[PDB]
């Protein structure tokens, strides 16, 4: 229910807890690092 | 003199515990942070890139050798290339692969994988292959026939040399545990075995085996559950 | 196809050392391991060794340690094994295998 | 939706052309850029010496052999000591700069085989210990315009596993399918300039994944050619050159 | 006010990839599955392109793997022995700050090329015998430059700047945060490169890959006495980061490390596959086939 | 080291007849396992590797089969020239035991 959770009892920031609330996800700089975008459908090579 | 009263795990060094803890460095301000390219903030975001699966893991093999799956003109028809096990956690091909070492820093997986077999012949070799994922409750296919009652894809050799093999999320529980092998063998995914649907067929002076390299990797969909610890490498004492 | 050429018969008084040559041919040498077996005429086979042609990583068997040395010739495609501290025990015929996923003998030598 | 397979990349007064590309890799998705103030630590300015170090150098050619174990360079390293950029990267102690790293490996449609070119950034290389043989020697860690053959490809000489060297931006040289890679990267450092000399950003291996088999009759010498272009290249902290 | 910060506290689950319901496609021009490895770019083929898929609501969360909790976790980085017996009857230590000591803090951040975190450094010390006297210990943070002590009763230990914790044995884990204490914004766990100009050309190339923007010191441990107590106290260091951004991912080490601060691997490479018999040998009996 | 023990020291049917040997082992050695027929005289010829899969050029009356610990090579229609000496041996880690040895 009451969530008395990440307070920062401290004056330095980086006392605080663990920033687990920004979750993100961005695999294209890893899965498709090419300059030329490749539909699916499509033969890539052509 | 507020009324408190102490609970159980007092004094405990849970190591997994996000609490505050009291800085040592008042009014330290860290050197500002500049972009740096490549930054990941999730590992299923690495797991999503193809690494090389060490499908030719087998005794005597070694070196670079051990990714390569030979493919070759047959005499005979219908006759098997490879196959490999697809539990992203099980030893063998997938420990050589970024998703089979991240599963292994987690209890529990769950999530469609990918193979993607890319064929390094020559231009002028041609073929087909008919690469099946058979799902748990059956070995390895004994026979061609019988491996294509399952998850397949026949594989023209082309101008695209590369082919993905999805093998999809096909469960009885919503995770897989990592772990395999004895009761834990409920989690098998299953087996994939790379066939000849027709011949390695080469002109004159050409190259009659071939490289097939597979590329494993997981889909958009793949998961991780229970952050654990991985066996991957040992110690035995401090490394200084 | 993958064929493994040892060297000639040999005949070594007692008290001294022999170089077994293995020209292997239709593979990459530096892919598999060399092994060598040792059969005295009657008896079973019996195991000496491996070697790694790209880092020359030998494990021999407990009987064979100090018995035979292996070395490789990367350039040349060729094992070797030099059997030191030559005995009686020590004359049979030996083989170089290749495994991978296909055992690839050679022709023998005997010593 | 598809990637053409002809490409001319033309960057200062060089154009390289290649008529069976497999899409230009942008490393991380981030093209290389200057230093933004907002980011910048050192005071005076830089210099940018546009055309004159941004440009295509052909720096080295590998003859690829059936027993090939692959080859690397570091990228600072392999140009320091050549044109206009190595004169820049010895005169000034800081310098920043991406790269687009052109590998050219052809042959005929008889032949076969797989290259593995990836840029590796921040590539220590291991030393394989059997003391002054735990550390490797400067011929090894900065090999400069001529590379270095890999002692074992399968480890990357660094320990980790060579089929996960793909999690690095990489692309392949499949004889049958393409006869160049392409890698456009950035500049990757924790600071956002660095020493030329000191420093190696990025190592540049070419790995034979497949090895190459031919027939008889067939051109044997199939070399493997680097050329690497600077793109934003940036010098501060200018004294007297430094080798 | 605040209660609304406090509200949206709780970790919120993100859900994995919902699959698409599919059906057959017999046509040309269409290839979902004919992909260019060469291209550095990995497959984009979908599960509802190969197969004919059902609809799935994909309720299987995604938040563990995220770099926070897979890094926010208090792992082994030192152990420090506090030598005051025998021949060592010093009750002080001067431990360099490395978490590249053991092998499971070490591999996950090799993960990572550079990683900027804060951090939440936890120690564990008691006795050889496991127990935990009344014992009182210093625990000083030196940083790099700063007067390293010479002795447990040595001027340093007057920490008027440095910063120090006195604990107990008896007490719970002394624990503190760590800052991102570096010169760069990143640390780095492989730097190729040297620290310092040179020829190097020494037969030994110990400086190879040692970045000093790492090297945050050291942690000088006494425990706070007059002369030797005659006991070996073992403090263990745990590291949790915590505010961490990593960068460049890399290959999970697959050879087994030989020393601290150098990729160096034995000659004797390990397979990162385990081997099996043929390349069409599985581990995998299944059932009984209905007609083989 | 993994030990081997091959159930039938010796052997002797007649043209026709089904000879089944054995070869346990001290651990599960994973299909890792080589059939050889040896025949006084002549080199050791590979049978079946990976203890099913049958050799090149090997006729089909000969079948490998086993996992784990027991693996069982079967000669069906034994013809004339199946004569000789049969030893296992597993391949699978350091020792790599060959077979007792089998004379039939
Ligand atoms: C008051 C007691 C505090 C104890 C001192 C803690 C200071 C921690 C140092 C910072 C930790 C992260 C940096 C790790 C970098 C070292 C890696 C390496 O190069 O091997």
């Amino acid at each position: 229910t009451i969530n008395f959770t990440n307070i920062n009892y401290y004056k330095d920031s980086y006392a605080a807890s663990a920033s687990r609330q920004d979750f993100a996800q961005d695999p294209a700089k890893f899965t498709r690092p090419v300059l030329d975008a490749i539909r699916e459908a499509a033969a890539p090579l052509q | 003199g507020f009324p408190t009263e102490l609970k159980p795990g007092t004094n405990q060094f849970l190591t997994t515990d996000d609490g505050t803890s009291p800085p040592i460095l008042p009014g330290f301000e860290p050197t500002p942070l500049i972009h740096i390219p490549g930054e990941f903030t999730s590992l299923l975001d690495l797991c999503q890139v193809e690494t090389i699966l060490e499908v030719n893991n087998t005794t005597g093999t070694t070196g670079v050798s051990r990714l390569l799956i030979p493919v070759r003109a047959q005499n005979n028809v219908d006759q098997l290339c490879a196959s490999f096990q697809v539990d992203p956690g099980r030893n063998g091909p997938w420990q050589s692969t970024m998703v089979g070492q991240i599963c292994r820093y987690y209890t529990q997986w769950s999530g469609s994988l990918k193979v993607t077999f890319m064929f390094t012949g020559s231009f002028m070799a041609t073929g087909k292959m008919l690469i099946a994922y058979t799902p748990p409750g059956s070995a390895q296919p004994t026979t061609r026939e019988a491996a294509m009652l399952g998850t397949h894809i026949v594989w023209d050799f082309g101008l695209q040399s590369s082919v993905t093999l999805v093998i999809p999320w096909i469960s009885n529980t919503h995770f897989r545990a990592v772990k395999t092998g004895g009761v834990y063998d409920y989690y098998a995914t299953g087996i994939v075995t790379i066939w000849y649907q027709t011949n390695f067929v080469v002109p004159p002076d050409t190259p009659t085996e071939a490289n097939i390299i597979a590329l494993g990797a997981a889909q958009k969909n793949f998961t991780l559950k229970l952050c654990k610890d991985t066996d991957e490498i040992q110690q035995t004492a401090e490394y200084q | 196809q993958v064929q493994l050429q040892q060297s000639g018969a040999e005949l070594v008084k007692p008290g001294a050392s022999v170089k077994l040559s293995c020209k292997a041919s239709g593979y990459t040498f530096t892919s598999y391991y060399m092994y060598w077996v040792k059969q005295r005429p009657g008896q079973g086979l019996e195991w000496i060794g491996e070697i790694n042609p790209s880092n020359g990583g030998t494990n021999f068997n407990e009987k064979f340690k100090s018995k035979a040395t292996l070395t490789v010739d990367k350039s040349s495609s060729t094992a070797y094994m030099q059997l030191s501290s030559l005995t009686s025990e020590d004359s049979a015929v030996y083989y170089c295998t290749r495994y991978g996923n296909y055992a690839y003998w050679g022709q023998g030598t005997l010593v | 939706g598809y990637s053409d397979r002809v490409a001319q990349l033309t960057v200062g007064n060089s154009t390289i052309t290649t008529q069976e590309a497999a899409n230009i890799v942008l490393s991380y998705g981030e093209w290389p850029e200057y230093c933004p103030s907002t980011d910048a630590t050192a005071v005076d300015k830089p210099t940018r010496p546009d055309v004159s170090v941004n440009r295509f150098y052909t720096l080295s050619t590998k003859s690829w052999k059936t027993e090939s174990t692959g080859w690397y360079w570091k990228f600072p390293d392999v140009l320091n000591d050549t044109g206009v950029f190595g004169q820049n990267a010895q005169f000034h102690y800081l310098y920043r700069s991406g790269f687009c790293m052109h590998v050219q490996c052809n042959a005929s449609k008889f032949h076969q085989g797989a290259l593995l070119v990836a840029a590796i950034p921040e590539f220590v290389i291991a030393a394989s210990s059997p003391s002054q043989g735990l550390y490797p020697d400067f011929a090894h860690t900065n090999p400069g315009k001529d590379g270095q053959e890999f002692r074992d490809p399968y480890v990357l000489d660094a320990g980790i596993p060579l089929s996960q060297a793909l999690i690095f931006p990489h692309q392949w040289i499949n004889l049958r399918t393409n006869n160049c890679a392409t890698i456009i990267m950035p500049y990757i450092n924790a600071l956002p300039f660095d020493s030329a000399l000191n420093h190696s950003n990025f190592g540049l291996v070419v790995i034979p994944i497949s090895p190459l088999k031919y027939c008889n009759g067939a051109t044997t010498e199939v070399p493997i050619t680097l050329t690497i272009a600077p793109l934003n290249s940036e010098f501060s902290g200018l004294r007297q050159a430094i080798k | 006010s605040a209660v609304s910060a406090l509200a949206d506290t709780t970790i919120s689950r993100v859900t994995a990839a919902n699959t698409a319901a599919s059906t057959h496609s017999l046509g040309t021009g269409r290839v979902p599955a004919l992909q260019a490895a060469e291209t550095g770019a990995s497959s984009n083929s979908s599960d509802e392109n190969l197969i004919e898929t059902r609809c799935v609501m994909n309720r299987n969360g995604v938040n563990e793997a995220s770099v926070e909790h897979f890094y926010s976790r208090a792992g082994l980085v030192g152990v420090v022995e506090v030598k005051d017996s025998g021949t060592s009857l010093d009750g002080y230590t001067v431990w360099p700050i490395d978490v590249m000591g053991f092998v499971q803090q070490r591999r996950k951040l090799e993960l990572s090329t550079y990683m900027r975190f804060d951090a939440e450094f936890t120690f564990v010390s008691n006795l050889n015998n496991s127990t935990t006297p009344g014992m009182l210990l210093q625990y000083m943070y030196v940083p790099p430059g700063a007067p390293k002590p010479d002795s447990r009763k040595s001027y340093q230990w007057q920490t008027a700047t440095n910063p120090s914790v006195f604990a107990k044995l008896s007490d719970p884990p002394p624990q503190v945060s760590v800052p991102f204490m570096s010169p760069a914004t990143a640390y780095q766990w492989f730097y190729d490169g040297y620290p310092t100009f040179g020829e190097h050309k020494q037969a030994t190339n110990l400086q190879y890959g040692q970045c000093p923007n790492n090297m945050m010191g050291h942690f000088a441990i006494r425990t706070v006495s007059e002369s030797t107590t005659g006991k070996n106290i073992h403090v263990r260091v745990y590291m949790r980061i915590k505010h961490v951004r990593a960068w460049v991912p890399r290959p999970l080490r697959s050879q087994a490390y030989m020393v601290k601060n150098y990729p160096t691997y034995s000659q004797t490479i390990t397979n990162t596959a385990t081997d099996r018999a043929s390349i069409t040998t599985t581990d995998y009996e299944g059932g009984v086939p209905a007609s083989p | 080291d993994i030990q081997m023990t091959q159930s039938p020291a010796s052997l002797s049917v007649s043209v026709g007849e089904t000879v089944t040997i054995t070869c346990r082992a001290s651990e599960n050695i994973y299909s890792n396992l080589a059939w050889y027929q040896q025949k006084q005289g002549k080199s050791p010829q590979l049978l079946v590797y990976a203890a099913t899969n049958l050799a090149d050029g090997v006729p089909s009356r000969f079948s490998g089969s086993g996992s784990g610990t027991q693996y069982s090579l079967k000669i069906n229609s034994l013809q004339s020239e199946d004569f000789g000496s049969y030893y296992c041996q597993h391949f699978w880690g350091t020792p790599w035991t060959f077979g007792g040895g089998t004379k039939l």
